[PDB]
């Protein structure tokens, strides 16, 4: 909608992706280990899907803007 | 044969979802609904012991005044029982085998069964090594046909008995693995309690009716 | 981005797909169709104890026949047992077609007919405020249990037990008639509703019994 | 004879920016809301099934109508 | 020989534009057959448990097929 | 706070040639081990329970540690 | 001691070029194996069970023999 240039270009920014990498894997290990948990009976597992999967959804959401990396030909 | 930008993409998509889609089963309203189902199913597998312990009683009785006219009758009653009972027997056993493997060495089965694992009734059964699903399915054969060589079986006679405790499955595979491939532990423990059901229902029927044959020679 | 690796990618290549067949075996077990094998077990358990209970009563009412003068108030009472339990096994045996009628269709069949496990069917069948029963099925099964107690000779024997599974007070927050069924797919409610006509069987079972120990010592 | 020949078309967009915007967002837009759908699969809430669907279906879209980028050259180097 | 020349004439198939644009197009749109089966199988919707075998068959086709292909390349510049 | 230090080194240890190394072998070996734990979940090994533990435990980790590893773009203009 | 003097003739032919292709060889028929001992204990047709444990089998010793290599590239400008 409005000016949103700045996260496209904080997800371009070499010091973007390092957190945007973070947190994808960091909400995957969340993600699996949440699911350990669910499938053991084990205490405050079935919550960790949730903030796990949450974390899933809001980085693949911010991730919706990047620009592409652009096919090179030779 | 790789180098696309977004098959990449979907398969590591497709894994994290599909790692995290194993948790999944039914409801804790449709366990709750097994554990409920099969209280009842406890319930009357109960019913039916005493109810069968009860009509031996007559035989014994007969037997004792009459034994000639129940030579044929009495010994076919008592063997009845005794693999009727090694059979409920084996699965009990095996039912504690599977409440044990699911939550541990300490759990019970009656009601102690915290948990509602899906590979815990598979590794018991669907087990290529030492299954007893393979085992029950050989033994539960063994018991049916036995009681239609106990007594002259006829649609309106107990021609459902071996209807009920069949083999038959979809298409392929027999109920080895339709009745313990990744089902919740509960839903194991619930359809053991339905064989033993069925076989008290099965043997009070034979039971039944080799009494009937014998009041008919008696009378 | 946020895809590539190093080696693992081989990993990802060929286990999406078997994680795909995992879930796939998972999905296809029978767990929701083992509600149907119970079903026919707990059904041919019902019509047997039918057969068994109303073989007690033909016994109860041909000794009535001879002699009345031991046995009045037992047989009437029993009678009235008879005609209670009936109504109300009859009741839930009309109720759970309603169930079934948008489960597949109105030619629905309450046997083996399902055609698929919806959970948004019971809630609007039995748990609403206009054409929800619930409140009609927990009042109306409220009636046996107070009936088999409050008119009965109570013993540690007699209704301690069944109540068990004639619960009428479930558990904290939801109610009872939504405690049973809220979120619960179709073929569970007729299940569900199978084992309350059983364990109303059993109950009508027990009381016979009872009665035929106080009218032979009697 | 006014169907098929649409191929050639259809790559030119593929091969154009604003079609791999268009593609990437639509991508990244269906993957979220297949999460959030798987979320509410497994935990037992009431609109899971209805937009698992519609993330699933959009993933496949995209893939159906992906399956025409025709340019994925190993590019060999035969340099020293 | 007789194994060899069919091999062989895969092999070369596998490295044209229009062999591996086939197999692109394959490598596509089986993934994308996996993904609607398992959609189907997953929602237990109709007529969607065969399409994941479909899609399945397919991806057994390309990992036998991809055995026959070389990819190999190391920079050290 | 003080963990953003071990953090910071253990992020400039995994650049390097020796540590970089082992990532190949953390990476290798917990695909191992999870496709040992998919096979006893899948086919139903005995004590697999216990191995589908350890194998998710492991690729938890192959995930977390991932997380450390820095990716460049490096366009082309 | 002499531990290490069992595994020192495995990293150059690991990066063979006839070693490689080996490698991916064993690699593409153990994925496909894998993928169609699946397929026949979804259709419930008998010897799947089999498949997949030779494939399992085969994967995890891929992965495990590959986990001693050393791969290295970047740029700058």
């Amino acid at each position: 909608r409005r000016y949103k240039n700045i996260l496209e270009m904080y997800l371009a920014s070499h010091k973007g992706r390092r957190l945007l990498n973070i947190v994808y894997s960091w909400g995957a290990a969340v993600v699996i280990l949440g699911a350990l948990f669910k499938l053991l009976h084990l205490p405050m597992g079935n919550e960790m899907l949730f903030v796990g999967m949450i974390t899933e959804f809001l980085v693949f959401f911010i991730s919706g803007f990047e620009k592409p990396a652009m096919e090179y030909h030779w | 044969s790789n180098g696309n930008a977004n098959r990449q993409k979907m398969i590591n998509l497709m894994y994290l979802v599909f790692i995290a889609m194993m948790a999944l089963n039914v409801s804790s309203e449709v366990l709750d609904g097994f554990d409920k189902v099969d209280k009842s199913l406890t319930s009357s597998i109960d019913g039916s012991d005493k109810r069968n312990n009860l009509v031996l009683s007559e035989l014994n009785t007969a037997y004792r005044t009459n034994p000639e006219k129940v030579k044929v009758w009495y010994e076919r009653s008592l063997v009845l029982q005794k693999e009727a009972d090694s059979l409920c027997t084996f699965i009990d056993d095996l039912k504690l085998a599977i409440a044990r493997e699911s939550d541990g060495k300490d759990a019970k089965v009656n009601d102690i069964r915290r948990k509602d694992n899906l590979d815990a009734s598979s590794v018991v059964m669907l087990n290529p090594i030492n299954g007893k699903g393979s085992t029950l399915r050989k033994e539960v054969d063994k018991f049916r046909e036995l009681v239609a060589t106990l007594m002259t079986d006829k649609a309106k006679l107990k021609l459902i008995e071996q209807a009920l405790n069949t083999e038959s499955g979809t298409k392929g595979k027999s109920w080895e693995s339709s009745l313990f491939e990744n089902m919740p532990t509960v839903a194991a423990i619930t359809l053991l309690t339905k064989l033993q059901s069925d076989v008290r229902y099965a043997q009070g029927e034979v039971l039944a009716d080799l009494v009937k044959s014998v009041d008919v020679g008696d009378y």
